């Protein structure tokens, strides 16, 4: 995704991307990315760490899951506002064209 | 250092061409410069302060880029910015502070700080850009070993020098001759005076010299010159030559007569003017030298005779001058002028941070003190610290 | 001559933006320009130079073009660079003085020397381009006959004059009435003097006046007015209107009473203020009159009643003064000020290049003998001069 | 307000950079911001003056946009153009003094004019930029 | 048309032009080349439009 995508077709980091093996490459990208729309994204997918808690109707440990997610959905609402705004230059046309 | 420069223009360029509305085509051009920035930084570590009452701040960089896509700028945009604009304000504040208090007697025109040195490394020249702030304009145009030059409105060539020369006393201090002068700044006042009005003098005429040698040669002046010397045209109590006693000066100014005003480069006269009052050019000089002369007056009314008799006791003292000021001119060495606040800003932060006196500027970064003794390193170091200085105040005020 | 202009801010916006790093998209629509100069140069001769000290010097153009292909800048692209901008350069200097020294009566506005006609040519205003300079702005609009205007600092628009007008003598000159000034530069002072502190004058007061004609008009003056004239506040021997005898003068100074100003134009009165010191703003006159009065103090305590006999001899001379001084102000005509260094520039080239006298301006560019006669074409000519001046100050200080 | 500053640097580096001579391309980023004001300013209508002996005069949109003629401009560009500068001077003395007389003890800190209350609204910040004076 | 047209037969070859896909290829071969004629159509068609 990163390579292919966002980075170049967003014209930020044109130098792709190279890694080696930090603590999650997915995530870093934040860090250094200047659209908020793209940097929640980030943080939250990089999280929603599958909110490993829970003890209900008696002893039943069900790693659960965001509210949020669950039907305050929004995450999706969100998800597609940052694509919202990811059309733009960088390589040949049939490209972007294509992708958006 | 230059490096050091554009890290401004690109700020100030910046928290003044990126504001909530304008169109992106007005800053494309910019934006890249801006983001190349980042990139060379991101990875490294700084670290300033150290000395004195200064604070050792730390630094790290790891930041996001901005967006190209948006026909304009929407607030958003903006405060997502300006976020990161603030940690490199607050940052080369702490740099510009760290490198304008060190001082070097050696090698005063290089790089001081620890900050600083790591700048000149080659890695970070991918960063230099618009070199147009009069200061680092000549910064350059001298590190290439060319001819400099700045601009100065009242610019401060004379060290403060208050005094006199008795040229014919006598314990009773009751028939002097002699001269006395201010010299400060851009200006010069300067009386002779003659207790016996000339009354045993060669034609009745008293001639009388004042020479001041600048530090540094001025060029392109523009100076006023006016007849009589107001500040030294009142009644005084002076103390004698030795301290140990006062003696009294009781004026009567007369126009000065045969007044020649010479500007001599290394001995020679490049301009002079016979009696010119009003203004007057002096195009390229390191000294001035004043002759005007006291002229007893051949016709006098009662009123006039009465207070120049044929012996003492002398009670009005016959009294000539002259006042010279320099309103601009260039001087291809850094100084202190009415204008500029190089002096005040590089003074302000070293008193301000409690900075420690060093082995090349004098106590206080006196004034006085330094142009008298106007050193090469001085100079040296006196110049890398204004240019800082003006780079700051690009940003901080 | 717009022309010349770009020529430089071409090489300042160069010898500036173009640097050892930065991305060429910061230059991109500057490099363009650059180039296009070269060859409309190329293939042209010309010839400065050949009056008086001044070098005769011919240059030729055969020059290579520009990169338009790299991302960034390295070391050697500059360096092939500097080395043809220090051509033009070291050119345009030449260029600039030999028209900074030709003078003409008839046209005194258009260009002169050989080198100049030829840029007015059609050919060559295909490089016009960014005429932000304050003068050159002004050049144009004058062009166009639209509303111009400069600013200036303690402007330089009082001729020097320093003389007095006895409106009551004698012979003896012990019981005198009258005022004296000097009026330089920016600046006015102005005393009255009535030896008989106005003993049998109606209402024991002596109306004084001073009027000060401008030769050009200035708006939006900020002025500081103060009573008193430091100046005349000494005792002085002068000489008398004849030259024949030297008189006595020994004020005593008193508050001057009654204190107007009027800033008028074309006799009209635009501003007055009334005994206001202090800070004051005249915006559009040709004139400044100042009136003021001594009035015999009604009320004395012994010691200043013995200063005042009801009968001579007067001994102690009462006197008022004023002093006023124009700190900024506007002016549709180019004028000397404070700190523009045009008037010192001009007046350097010829001194240095032992320029003969011409038909135009006075000798040795003295600013008192032109501005006592201003003409059109001394106006015209200063202009022209001036505007070249800063031109040449954008690369060669 | 901010939006007022604008419109004069666009003037100047204007009435500055537009000269009989110079290639297109040095002023392709500038022609572009000017267009961009006119359109924005077409179509609403303004009123100055209405104090003192200050006249009141009114004043109106109505203008063509910029051609680009390639290759450096030909005189008969700049004239088209210095035309309608002129409107916009004129204008903007009359919108400075205009602001630069009425004074306000409550809040003396914002725009007092019926001509620049209507400019610090939104659909005019498109405008703003250079912002170094 | 650059590069098989104008250039190669105007003494104008020597980098029969390299091109690498987006940016404006009319465009770019306006600020290269100097001829009048040939420099108006340049600006006339490139920034040409409705």
């Amino acid at each position: 995704i990163v390579n292919t995508i966002i980075y170049p077709a967003f014209g930020m980091q044109r130098m792709h991307y190279r890694n080696g093996d930090p603590q999650t490459p997915f995530q870093i990208a934040e860090q250094q990315i200047q659209n908020f729309q793209v940097a929640n994204w980030l943080h939250f997918v990089n999280n929603n760490q599958f909110r490993q808690v829970v003890i209900d109707g008696v002893l039943n440990q069900v790693l659960n899951d965001n509210i949020r997610d669950g039907h305050v959905i929004n995450q999706l609402m969100e998800a597609l506002m940052q694509l919202s705004r990811q059309q733009f230059p960088t390589m040949p046309v049939d490209y972007k064209r294509s992708i958006q | 250092m230059d490096v050091l420069y554009s890290l401004s223009k690109t700020l100030k360029d910046a928290r003044d061409k990126i504001v909530e509305g304008t169109l992106y085509s007005n800053v494309s051009d910019l934006i890249q410069q801006f983001n190349q920035m980042i990139i060379t930084m991101n990875g490294n570590e700084f670290q300033t302060g150290g000395i004195g009452n200064l604070p050792i701040r730390n630094w790290n960089f790891d930041f996001g880029l901005l967006g190209t896509t948006l026909l304009n700028l929407d607030a958003n945009y903006v405060e997502t910015a300006r976020n990161t604009i603030d940690y490199f304000v607050d940052f080369v504040d702490n740099v510009c502070m760290d490198e304008m208090v060190r001082e070097s007697q050696r090698n005063g025109i290089a790089p001081q700080s620890d900050s600083l040195i790591k700048l000149s490394g080659i890695k970070f020249k991918r960063i230099n850009f618009d070199n147009s702030s009069e200061y680092i304009e000549n910064w350059n145009l001298q590190n290439r070993r060319q001819r400099t030059g700045f601009t100065f409105h009242k610019p401060n060539i004379f060290p403060y020098s208050a005094s006199f020369t008795l040229n014919r006393s006598q314990p009773a201090h009751d028939n002097l001759m002699g001269t006395m002068w201010l010299n400060a700044g851009s200006e010069i006042q300067v009386a002779g005076f003659d207790y016996s009005c000339a009354i045993n003098a060669p034609a009745n005429t008293q001639q009388f010299e004042h020479i001041v040698q600048l530090r540094r040669v001025l060029t392109t002046a523009t100076i006023t010159l006016l007849p009589d010397a107001e500040r030294f045209s009142f009644p005084r109590v002076i103390t004698s030559a030795d301290g140990a006693t006062t003696w009294y000066f009781n004026p009567v100014i007369l126009r000065p007569n045969n007044v020649e005003i010479e500007f001599l480069l290394n001995g020679q006269i490049i301009n002079t003017y016979q009696a010119r009052f009003g203004t007057i050019i002096a195009r390229n000089f390191d000294t001035i030298r004043l002759s005007f002369q006291l002229m007893r007056p051949p016709n006098m009314t009662p009123a006039v005779a009465a207070l120049f008799p044929n012996a003492q006791p002398f009670e009005h003292h016959a009294t000539v001058g002259l006042t010279l000021r320099i309103e601009s001119a260039v001087c291809e060495s850094v100084l202190a002028d009415a204008s500029e606040t190089m002096l005040a800003n590089v003074t302000s932060v070293r008193q301000e941070y409690a900075i420690p006196v060093g082995p090349v500027f004098p106590p206080g970064m006196n004034w006085t003190d330094l142009i008298t003794n106007y050193s090469p390193s001085r100079e040296d170091n006196l110049q890398r610290v204004f240019t800082v200085a003006s780079i700051r105040s690009m940003l901080v005020k």
